[PDB]
RNA sequence: AGCGCCGUGGCGCAGUGGAAGCGCGCAGGGCUCAUAACCCUGAUGUCCUCGGAUCGAAACCGAGCGGCGCUACCA
């Protein structure tokens, strides 16, 4: 809450977006630990754990925390560090939990 | 019914330390029943409610339930009391507990008798309460001696028999209470023959059981022997078991080992 | 339809059930296999030996069936400082059918004199051939003097190696040297862990046991794989223990002595002391027989000290109330075992390890205390029981003067002080008094790596006698 | 085995002789632009189980159950 609301953008897509899925190096996540300097450590489904930048369209936009499922892109000529591109609201992250993108092992509900 | 104030007067005393059942709170303050008196209200400011700051009025007041207080002022010719909570010692408090429980205790026994005779408890009270007040101090103290010494109702008029007959049911019934004197006695003999010795001991010391106080030897371990002793007055069990102390030192000194004392007779 | 306890009852009494001892048998006639001795007495015991966490107690509830308390709600798990009892009858099959590995089976405490065989097939019964005590010890570095009293008090020994562990195990060794200095040869090697080992591991590991013992004085030593949680290969134990291990010589000319080991107070909790019992003394007889209601004495007894410093000795004058062996109160002692004299000795006497390894003499014999013993000692040159990482295992050190060492006298624990050193021969102060008898074999331990450890053998050939005040 | 201690509503505690307790938790609401702080109200029992006296028992006591501590493994 407070006075910052009106200054904002007023971007409200309240209804059902349509989720996205993983393409050609975009792969899935989950948050494991917050950093600081606006970055985050992603935990990735292939056992690998990379460095994820919070990036641009995402820094002050969408706020995220620990155990959060994510959206992250890879960088071909830096394999380690990566950056988080999109963020699931816990909902659409149940139907990639059914539907199985990710390893099940990786059990995270409220 | 419940009426008849214990103490010397229904109105209140000044500087008196009073005992308070909250019933309500208005804007001004607290207008509290008074348990320990019969059954006018005090008034207790708000001002003079918290030793803290006042920020939570219900969480202090507790409106339903029973908490000290003390007396300021007093009015004598219609019945009004000013009252303080803040005002209230550490170690005082412990004291108006003791208190209350003691006064509560005879306002149940005495209740109840009136309840079963359905007399007017103020009645009962004439006939029983302060009489025995002024023979002795407090009406429990006297309760406990009528449960040992039964001169406690002599010289006093009750309304029947009857009442008297079944407060002495009554107080046998509920107020039934000895205290368990224990000792350890540390044989630490080495000598030829001791089990002999230890039951010459053992008969020396039982051997004087009374009829009212019993001592037994106790068997736990092999140094520690238990002394144990049911004290009706607690002024006489320390005697016998230092009487069994000097019989088992007489025998055990003179066969050729030794006994060590390692807990004396004690409440 | 009938209960099983109704069918043991059975069993026991077409087994004979227990045979009353007669009150005054002809002694002279009588022999540690006679049936009136070996039916509710044992003649030989055997000692357990081995490391911490490997299992014996186990063992020896393989084999005997009585289990050690391992008590003290602290002792309960880690080590044990009184010696383990357990009983076990040995039992042999007549039945020329039946192979002679399995014709052998060591029974409990309460079985019937002529058991049925269990063997499915034979419906013979049990010929009891010997009647053994099994005794544990304590090993572990710190806990030597009641394993040495143990062993002086032993005439058979079993040792327990772990064949997946490493194969030279120092205590083993510890042990198995204190057991040669003591006359003992009948040791009965047993590997515990043979269900978790290979079978070309288990060669190299039996042949390393055989490479270990080769220049001691044990030298035909069996070795019998056993298992102590499936509770298989007993029977191998008993015809070993039957064949290898005859009569030690121990027969009823020698004067009357008691050895004993630990003390019992008999005072149940909770009911009244007008029914209690005396003190116990858990005390083995080295020599001589002993019967119901004899006159004794603890010699080295009290111990005080005076406002002078000096040490005075109270012989425990004590009547024997009764002796308890494992399973029934008996009439007569059979030399060679240990047995619960429960004489009229305070049970606060009885209390603590305060009767630890004392000699006891009958009346008419009179057993010798002193305070500075002339000894002959012999040292071995490395100490046994270090764990060096393939450096020059430890040597010893030859003894210097005002030196505290521990001497386990046969039974008795004392912190000697050395008066002056020989080429042989030493002079020993105790301030804490034991006796000599005959010999009464000493082992001898050092305070190097802040514990007790063994450095050879000794007897006492002089001593400074003391007159006891009666 | 005996003796000392005890018997949450989720946890720590309190009075036990007059009948469901407090605090800390949890849920909801309030103050605040917003959060924490703060304030208000609950929703949780067999104050362990079987009996005795009693208008009353959970207490007071006893005919037991279970868990901790001292004696200490009490042949
Ligand atoms: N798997 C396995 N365990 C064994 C075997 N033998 C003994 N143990 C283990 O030994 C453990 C304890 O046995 P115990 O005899 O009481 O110990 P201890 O050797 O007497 C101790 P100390 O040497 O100091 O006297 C048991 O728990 C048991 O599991 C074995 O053959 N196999
Ligand atoms: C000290 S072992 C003595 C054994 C006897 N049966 C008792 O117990
Ligand atoms: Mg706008
Ligand atoms: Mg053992």
């Amino acid at each position: 809450g407070g006075k910052k609301g009106r200054r904002g953008k007023n971007d409200s897509d309240g209804p059902k977006r349509e989720l996205i899925y993983k393409e050609e190096g975009q792969e899935y996540a989950q948050i494991t630990k917050m950093l600081g300097n606006g970055r985050v450590e992603a935990s990735c489904f292939d056992g690998n754990k990379r460095m994820a930048h919070i990036r641009g369209k995402l820094r002050k936009k969408v706020w995220m925390g620990q155990g959060d499922i994510i959206l992250v892109s890879l960088r071909d000529f830096q394999d380690d560090q990566c950056d988080v591109v999109h963020k699931y609201n816990l909902d659409e992250a149940r139907t990639l939990k059914n539907q199985g993108e990710l390893p099940e092992n990786a059990k995270i509900n409220e | 019914t419940s009426h008849c104030r214990f103490y010397e007067n229904k109105y209140p005393e000044i500087d008196d330390i009073v005992m308070v059942n909250v019933q309500q709170i208005a804007e001004m303050g607290a207008y509290v029943k008074l348990l320990e008196y019969d059954n006018i209200e005090g008034m207790i400011l708000l001002s003079e409610l918290s030793r803290r700051r006042i920020r939570s009025i219900q969480k202090l007041i507790r409106v339903g339930k029973n908490d000290v207080a003390v007396v300021l002022r007093v009015d004598k010719e219609k019945g009004y009391i000013d009252l303080s909570k803040r005002r209230v010692s550490s170690e005082d408090i412990i004291k108006c507990e003791e208190k209350y429980q003691k006064s509560k205790t005879v306002h149940s026994i005495l209740r109840y008798c009136a309840e079963k005779f359905q007399i007017p408890l103020e009645e009962l009270y004439k006939t029983i309460a302060w009489p025995l007040s002024r023979k002795f101090g407090h009406a429990y103290e006297a309760f406990k001696l009528s449960i040992i010494d039964e001169t406690v109702w002599e010289g006093i008029e009750p309304p029947s028999k009857d009442v008297l007959d079944e407060l002495k049911n009554y107080i046998s019934k509920r107020l039934t209470p000895a205290v368990k004197i224990r000792a350890d006695v540390e044989v630490s003999c080495f000598s030829y023959e001791g089990i002999d010795a230890i039951k010459d001991a053992l008969k020396s010391a039982e051997d004087m059981s009374t009829e009212q106080m019993q001592v037994k030897v106790k068997l736990v371990a092999a140094p520690l022997y238990v002394l144990t002793t049911q004290a009706l007055d607690k002024q006489k069990g320390i005697e016998q078991l230092e009487s069994a102390i000097e019989k088992i030192t007489e025998v055990i000194t003179k066969y050729g080992g030794v006994c060590n004392i390692t807990m004396p007779p004690k409440a | 339809g009938e209960t099983e306890e109704e069918k043991r009852k059975r069993e026991f009494e077409e087994g004979g059930g227990l045979p009353e001892q007669p009150l005054n048998p002809d002694f002279s006639k009588l022999n540690p296999l006679s049936a009136e001795i070996i039916n509710r007495q044992a003649t030989i015991n055997i000692g357990t030996i081995g490391h911490v966490a490997h299992g014996k107690s186990t063992v020896v509830r393989a084999i005997s069936g009585v289990q050690t308390v391992r008590f003290k709600d602290e002792l309960e798990r880690n080590i044990t400082i009184k010696l383990g009892y357990a009983n076990a009858k040995i039992y042999k099959c007549q039945e020329p059918t039946c192979p002679e590995p399995d014709c052998y089976r060591s029974f409990k405490s309460d079985k019937e004199i002529s058991p049925k065989c269990q063997r499915p097939g034979c419906p013979g019964r049990y010929k009891l051939v010997r009647h053994v005590s099994f005794v544990d010890c304590p090993g572990h570095d710190i806990l030597m003097s009641t394993m040495l009293s143990g062993a002086a008090v032993m005439d058979a020994a079993l040792l327990l190696i772990a064949g997946n562990e490493s194969c030279p195990q120092p205590q083993t060794s510890e042990h198995l040297a204190a057991i040669e200095i003591m006359k003992l040869k009948h040791v009965i090697i047993l590997q515990n862990k043979v269900d978790l080992m290979r079978e070309e591991s288990a060669l190299e590991h039996q042949k390393s046991i055989l490479k270990f013992i080769r220049g001691t004085i044990a030298d035909g030593a069996p070795i019998v794989p056993i298992s102590a949680q499936l509770k298989y290969n007993i029977d191998a134990v008993n015809e070993f223990i039957v064949k290898t291990i005859p009569v030690p010589p121990r027969d009823f000319m020698i004067s009357p002595r008691l050895i004993v080991i630990r003390s019992f107070d008999v005072n149940k909790p909770g009911a009244e002391i007008e029914d209690l019992k005396g003190g116990v003394a858990g005390g083995s007889i080295l020599n001589g027989v002993f019967k119901l209601g004899d006159e004794i004495e603890i010699r080295p007894g009290i111990v005080t000290k005076d406002d002078k410093g000096k040490i005075q000795c109270k012989p425990i004058f004590s009547n024997i109330v009764s002796l308890f062996a494992e399973q029934n109160d008996l009439k007569f002692a059979v030399p060679g075992g240990l047995i619960g004299v429960g004489t009229k000795v305070d049970p606060t006497l009885c209390r603590a390890d305060r009767l630890v390894g004392q000699v006891v003499g009958a009346k008419g014999h009179l057993p010798n205390i002193y305070t500075d013993i002339e000894i002959n000692y012999f040292l071995l040159r490395r100490l046994l029981g270090v764990k060096t990482d393939g450096q020059k295992q430890a040597k010893v050190r030859k003894l210097e003067p005002n030196e505290v060492l521990m001497v386990n006298i046969g039974s008795t624990a004392t912190g000697a002080r050395v008066v002056a050193v020989k080429a042989d021969m030493a002079r020993l102060q105790l301030t804490s008094p034991a006796c000599t008898e005959i010999n009464e074999k000493i082992a001898l331990s050092r305070r190097i790596e802040k514990h007790w450890r063994l450095i050879g053998w000794a007897t006492i050939k002089k001593g400074t006698t003391l007159e006891p005040i009666a």
